[PDB]
DNA sequence: ATGCATGCATGCATGCA
DNA sequence: CATGCATGCATGCATGCAT
């Protein structure tokens, strides 16, 4: 009875010392004085460790006797100037996974990372029930509670819905004046990247409510911070129930974070500071910007300067349109490479898979054409025939990297025609008729039909793809391994230079260590490239101008009536391609007008790709 | 136990304002008194309350200066309680049948259904009162905070049940004492009464047995529906969700599968504290009016008159289909004739002939075939869009399924049954399996489907018009090969089309500049270039085509003689080419029927009861120009 | 004239209620 | 666990083209 108040005081003086969280109280409060933000604050456990070790160890080891006091202190501060708490920072040995969670950790605050495997349907929960009595003309109210509402244990109460007033007057429900709170239950499993091969994985349930009720979707990588609890009685109460059962366990979540990985739905994100923005703006002034940002892509590969420029343009992307009637004009860029063996194709696909904010990788004969377009007519537990998302659906607003693209059969290639140009997946099969969004872009690699590019034969004899498919690819590049003497000396020296490199903080001969990269979502280094791309894509939308209009219309007309031979046919789509590329370049310069240089660069790039 | 709390509401003043509104409001005498007079006189089974009327009434009373209450806000927050308040007032001000006819719970006496109509947005802006009931919301934006309120949901209907009886007030009778007992029901299941509870039976030692009386009970009409989200509302990378709807009273049969709608209702709750939810429908609003619901009201006549008197209507209405696509004037004309259609014909004997037009577009890559099927699926009021790959044949015709609401087993229909009385636009026609196209033949010709698999031995009805898109055998066109072999459709399937356009892309330095300028203008400005042409909006165009579809022109003999001569000419001219193997096929009677149908449709678009001869001339010109690219 | 490759059509495996 | 329908994957056969 007295420890509670002492703990309340100790958290009040903890808030008093560190004034950051005080600031973040006026913040979600002055703004609710005209989306109401939710009253949840986040505290760093490192600060709480450096302030008071005993209180820190209590939260980590004995949450049920330390958290409610902190919540009461926080509510008191807010009212003086309820509010709930979330925790971030180091967790020591408490940071576990579904495989390593044992009975030793029950009734402790833990953080668990894994893959979200099964979500539920959000439902409301009754928390206060109001009633009206017309005979007396008065309002009454009842309250309810359950085990999973508070951390401490409270004697069960006899939940009963009132129907008659003490005087006998009949009551009627006032559904609009009652209180309801949302509730979801999810399942977390051990990630495939960490689970041992050939062994069945382990799972754990998590319960979320209120403002944490819908923040992740199945198949995502998640990190949940909450209390590991026990409920019920494993036959103990019963005189004779069984001797082979135990108590039921679950996690009362209070924080959920989505983690970004490779070939996963969640998209990476960084927090941009004033320093980052200033540096980006300063860097964008230099005239060689398109070359600085372009030679820094895969700097361990020699040459391919134009494929690298195309990669950067695809990363930046153009601007799409939506007319009033309801028309849609594509705004993405797609790339195809056809090449000889050992021309650094799969090593550029993997670079894109590793540097793009969201990308999914797929091979050729590997994934069928229903696994890409989401034809997952399946059934759920409720019984509703549902479509399960696919590679191109999950990659909405992302990229798809296709390796061995020539091995994909026609029955599988024809499913991608709609996605590459209409940017939708309309599935109509027994009992189901729906349309999903697939606004993705594609980068694909392939090799000739003869093993190597035969220069004597016509391009159609080598590439061997339909013109329908070839039109949808914006840029098609041909790469050849021609044996030289001057070039071989340079490419050997470069390769041998790469193979002699020591990471900082290592001793020559010491093996290097590898780790998995699970970041927390929300020449120049790679991080700066990501920051630059994010800023440019999120805060720039250029507009066409007459000069670009003239350059594009001249180039298109000249290309259509030509006596040359092209690796791909020329249609109306090419015009749009010229408009896209131009816009992308204007996006790289952080300009709001597609100037003439943009159009000229687009023309040069397309002409190199074709001729 | 059961403490008390204080609230600002007052269910006494509001009932008085309810009566004042209901017997003192005028837009003829009082507005709602007349509606009650119709109800008494047995001409109206439904009374509807417009919240705009209440808002205006209270605004006028504020102008009077006398204090009042915010009735509309009270209804918006707690709407399931005001239904009975209004019913009570309506039962105390009803008149007596001026015409002639040929204690107990109050609902046995009532014969009328009360519905609330949301508060408009224009009225809100007129009187500065942001409206919560007229803000469309997705199935994903409806959370616990909205339980008990009056809201609207925008979506697409997926499944609908069959109207069934639902008992609201069971009645019983006692053969021993003769009393009547009434039981109210507000749950999915119930337990009936067994032994008599009257004064006499109570006093006596022999208590009688009660019996349910079906005729005396208050049976209502119940239906249930499911609504999903539109693809424009789902977030990035998610899957759309669904929601349930209950319909009771005189709204049944107002929702059909596949219709995009705005539905207003009350969000009400249904061992645990968790609860299921549902929307009690109060008012439906369709985004595209069905053609077979048209009436020549004064307003619609005024609107159609301007189009009629504006000279060129055929070109105005053909240039207005996808005004962002340059050229393709004849294609757009044949697609405008697709919407109207011919005139079906029953010969009085056991024979019938269709009246719908089927169209096909075969062309080279990048000629905007798909973007015209996506505009035609949007202009039509009941349009469907499907792609050749994403189809199964069954997925187009039908299969079996079981109804959760009732216990009946039902047959589910595909895209060609959803598009009934509409266009079923099929893209990538060539790439779907030939064993899947063969189910389209019967739909094209007899407008029916015949299923003889297990469990089901029956027929369906599909009055659909097919707009198909396809490509040549090897991508681009090959001038060396014959026109017939270049395409890959059997002769039987070709004959069933009435228009088959060949949109070949032949570069030419002069006309490509025009296309480039049009497209790049469409991108710099978000609208189309021409400043002399003002396209007719989709609503005004749908309204004109609906007016046109009511005609049924006939033909004279002076046109019959021309039709026969043209048919003989074509059917003789065709054999030479067909034998020569540079051709498209061989003319058959279906060509004659297609010419007749195209003439009828052109006659209808002119609002005429007779088919002129300039219509059989326009029809022949279209059928000729259909192939005037192969003769470049 | 023979062999190889590609496309199509027939078969099976799943999944179901 | 047998019956029969709809999806999706796999295989073997036939035809065409090239050497
Ligand atoms: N231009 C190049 N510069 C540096 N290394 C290269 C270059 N081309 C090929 N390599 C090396 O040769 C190997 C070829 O592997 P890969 O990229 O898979 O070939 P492919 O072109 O068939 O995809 C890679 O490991 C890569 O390091
Ligand atoms: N005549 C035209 N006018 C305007 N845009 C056109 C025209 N022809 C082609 N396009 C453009 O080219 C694209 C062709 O896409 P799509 O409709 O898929 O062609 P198809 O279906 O014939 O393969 C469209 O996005 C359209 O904007
Ligand atoms: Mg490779
Ligand atoms: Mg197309
Ligand atoms: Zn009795």
């Amino acid at each position: 009875d007295a420890v509670f108040g002492d703990r309340v005081r100790r958290f009040q003086e903890f808030l008093d010392t560190f004034t950051s969280y005080r600031d973040s109280v006026r913040s979600i409060q002055v703004y609710n004085s005209n989306n109401i933000l939710p009253h949840r604050i986040i505290i760093s456990l490192d600060d709480l460790r450096e302030f008071d070790r005993s209180f820190w160890s209590g939260i980590l080891v004995e949450p049920a006797y330390f958290i409610p006091p902190a919540e009461k202190a926080l509510t008191d501060l807010a009212d003086s100037m309820p509010w709930k708490l979330s925790f971030k920072g180091s967790f020591g040995a408490h940071a576990l996974s579904p495989r390593t969670l044992t009975a030793q950790h029950l009734n402790k605050l833990v953080s668990v990372e894994g893959i979200v495997t099964k979500t539920s349907l959000v439902r409301p929960k009754l928390i206060r029930s109001v009633h009206y009595a017309a005979k007396t003309g008065r309002f009454h109210y009842r309250d309810y509670t359950d085990a999973t509402t508070t951390l401490t244990t409270r004697i069960p109460t006899p939940a009963i819905y009132p129907t008659e007033d003490t005087e006998g007057n009949k009551l009627t429900t006032e559904y609009g004046y009652s209180t309801f709170i949302d509730h979801q239950r999810i399942t977390v499993q051990e990630m495939p990247e960490m689970a041992p091969a050939g062994q069945l994985p382990r799972s754990i349930d998590v319960i979320l409510d209120d403002d944490l009720v819908d923040k992740t979707k199945p198949g995502d990588r998640v990190n949940v911070v909450g209390v590991f609890k026990s409920l019920g009685a494993g036959g103990m109460n019963q005189s004779n129930s069984n001797t082979l059962i135990g108590f039921k366990t679950l996690i009362l979540g209070n924080t959920v974070y989505p983690l970004h990985a490779r070939s996963t739905g969640v998209a990476a994100r960084q927090m941009l500071t004033d320093f980052d923005i200033r540096n980006i703006n300063k860097l964008s002034k230099k005239k060689d910007i398109f070359d600085i940002l372009s030679q820094s892509l895969a700097p361990s590969i020699y040459g391919h300067d134009h494929i690298k420029k195309a990669i950067l343009l695809m990363l930046m992307g153009g601007v799409e349109k939506n007319l009033e009637n309801g028309s849609h004009l594509r705004g993405d860029i797609n790339i195809l490479m056809v090449g000889d063996p050992s021309t650094a194709k799969s090593q550029l696909l993997r670079f894109v898979l590793n540097t793009a904010s969201l990308a999914i990788a797929t091979t050729g004969r590997g994934s069928s054409g229903v696994g890409l377009t989401a034809a997952v007519t399946t059934d759920r537990e409720t019984g509703e025939r549902r479509l399960e998302a696919g590679a191109m659906v999950l990659a909405d607003r992302g990229v798809v990297c296709i390796d061995e693209f020539d091995k994909m059969t026609d029955v599988d290639r024809v499913a991608i025609h709609e996605v590459m140009e209409q940017q939708t997946v309309t599935i109509a099969k027994a009992g189901i008729h729906t349309t999903l969004n697939a606004r993705c872009s594609v980068i694909a690699a392939a090799n000739p039909v003869f093993g190597q590019y035969d220069v004597n034969r016509d391009p159609h004899q080598n590439i061997a793809l339909p013109d329908s498919l070839l039109s949808r690819f914006d840029l098609l590049f041909v790469v050849t391994d021609d044996i030289n003497e001057i070039r071989d000396r340079s490419i050997s020296e470069h390769v041998l230079r790469t193979h002699r490199y020591l990471p900082p903080g290592y001793l020559e001969g010491e093996p290097v260590r590898e780790r998995l990269n699970l970041s927390l979502a929300v020449l120049v280094t790679i991080p700066f490239l990501r920051k630059y791309v994010q800023y440019a894509k999120e805060r720039v939308i250029p507009q066409l101008t007459q000069e670009a209009i003239n350059v594009i219309v001249k180039n298109y007309t000249d290309l259509r009536n030509d006596d040359n031979t092209k690796k791909s046919p020329i249609t109306a789509r090419t015009l749009e391609t010229l408009i896209r590329l131009a816009t992308a370049h204007a996006k790289v310069r952080l300009s709001k007008t597609v100037n003439k240089v943009d159009a000229k660069v687009a023309a040069n790039l397309l002409r190199f790709a074709l001729l | 136990a059961l403490p008390s709390i204080q609230l600002p509401v007052d269910y006494n003043n509001l009932f008085n304002e309810i009566t004042d509104f209901l017997v003192t409001f005028k837009q003829k005498g009082p507005k709602y008194m007349a509606m009650l007079q119709k109800v008494a006189n047995r001409e109206l089974n439904s009374v509807i309350i417009d919240l705009d009327d209440i808002l205006q009434y209270q605004n006028e009373k504020f102008l009077q200066g006398t204090q009042a209450d915010d009735l509309v806000s009270a209804i918006q927050q707690n709407a399931n309680h005001f239904t009975e308040l209004f019913c009570r007032a309506i039962d105390n001000n009803m008149p007596l049948p001026t015409k002639e006819i040929d204690l107990f719970p109050p609902n046995l006496t009532r014969r009328y259904f009360l519905y609330f109509k949301p508060l408009s947005q224009n009225c809100a802006r007129r009187y500065r009162k942001k409206a919560i009931s007229s803000k469309p919301l997705s199935v994903r934006q409806i959370k616990g905070d909205f339980l008990g309120q009056l809201i609207t949901v925008r979506g697409i209907i997926t499944r609908v049940s069959d109207v069934k009886p639902a008992v609201e007030v069971i009645a019983y009778t006692c053969d021993q004492c003769g009393y009547e007992v009434f039981q109210e029901v507000n749950s999915r299941t119930f337990t009936p009464l067994s032994e008599c509870t009257s004064e006499e039976c109570s006093q006596n030692q022999t208590k009688g047995q009660l019996f349910m009386s079906t005729r005396a009970s208050k049976f209502s009409a119940f239906q249930e529906c499911k609504i999903q989200e539109l693809s424009q509302q789902v977030p990035v990378g998610h899957i759309p969700r669904s929601l349930n709807i209950h319909v009771n009273g005189t709204l049944v049969r107002s929702l059909s599968p596949g219709d995009i709608v705005d539905v207003t209702g009350i969000f009400l709750p249904a061992a645990g504290l968790l609860t299921e939810t549902y929307l009690e429908a109060q008012f439906v609003r369709q985004h595209k009016k069905k053609f077979a619901s048209f009436s020549l009201t004064s307003d619609v006549e005024e609107r159609v008159m301007e189009l009629i008197t504006s000279g060129d209507v055929y070109n105005r209405l053909a240039k207005s289909i996808a005004p962002e696509i340059y050229g393709n004037l004849d294609v757009k004309k044949a697609l405008l004739l697709l919407l109207v259609g011919g005139v079906d014909k029953r010969v009085g004997d056991g024979m019938k002939i269709r009246g719908d037009i089927n169209v096909c577009l075969m062309g080279d890559p990048g000629v905007a075939k798909s973007q015209l099927l996506k505009a035609i699926c949007k202009i039509s009021p009941r349009g469907v869009y499907t792609t050749g790959k994403g189809s199964s044949g069954v997925g187009l015709t039908a299969a079996v399924m079981k109804d959760p609401v009732t216990d009946e087993m039902i047959l589910e229909g595909g895209a060609l049954v959803l598009a009934d009385n509409g266009i079923c636009c099929i893209d990538e026609f060539d790439k779907m399996d030939e064993s899947d196209r063969t189910a389209i033949h019967e739909v094209m010709e007899q407008q029916t489907i015949s299923i003889s698999k297990a469990g089901i031995n029956t027929t369906l009805n599909a009055r659909t018009s097919i707009l198909a898109a396809a490509n040549p055998l090897y991508g681009r066109y090959n001038p060396r090969l014959s026109p017939l072999d270049n395409i890959n459709l059997p002769a039987a399937l070709l004959s069933r089309f009435d228009i088959l356009f060949l949109m070949l892309d032949i570069p030419s330095r002069d006309d490509d500049e025009k296309l480039a300028e049009h497209v790049t203008y469409v991108h710099m400005h978000n609208k189309q270039p021409d400043l002399d042409f003002t396209p007719v909006e989709p609503s005004k165009m749908r309204e004109y085509i609906a007016y046109a579809k009511t005609k049924r022109p006939v033909m004279s003999e002076a046109v019959n003689d021309y039709v026969v001569q043209a048919y003989i000419r074509l059917r003789q001219d065709s054999k030479r080419e067909m034998d020569s193997k540079f051709s498209f096929g061989q003319a058959t009677p279906r060509t004659l029927l297609g010419i007749i149908r195209l003439s009828q449709a052109l006659a209808k678009l002119r609002l005429a009861d007779m088919v002129d001869i300039d219509d059989v001339e326009e029809a022949l010109r279209l059928v000729r120009v259909s192939k005037e690219s192969l003769y470049q």
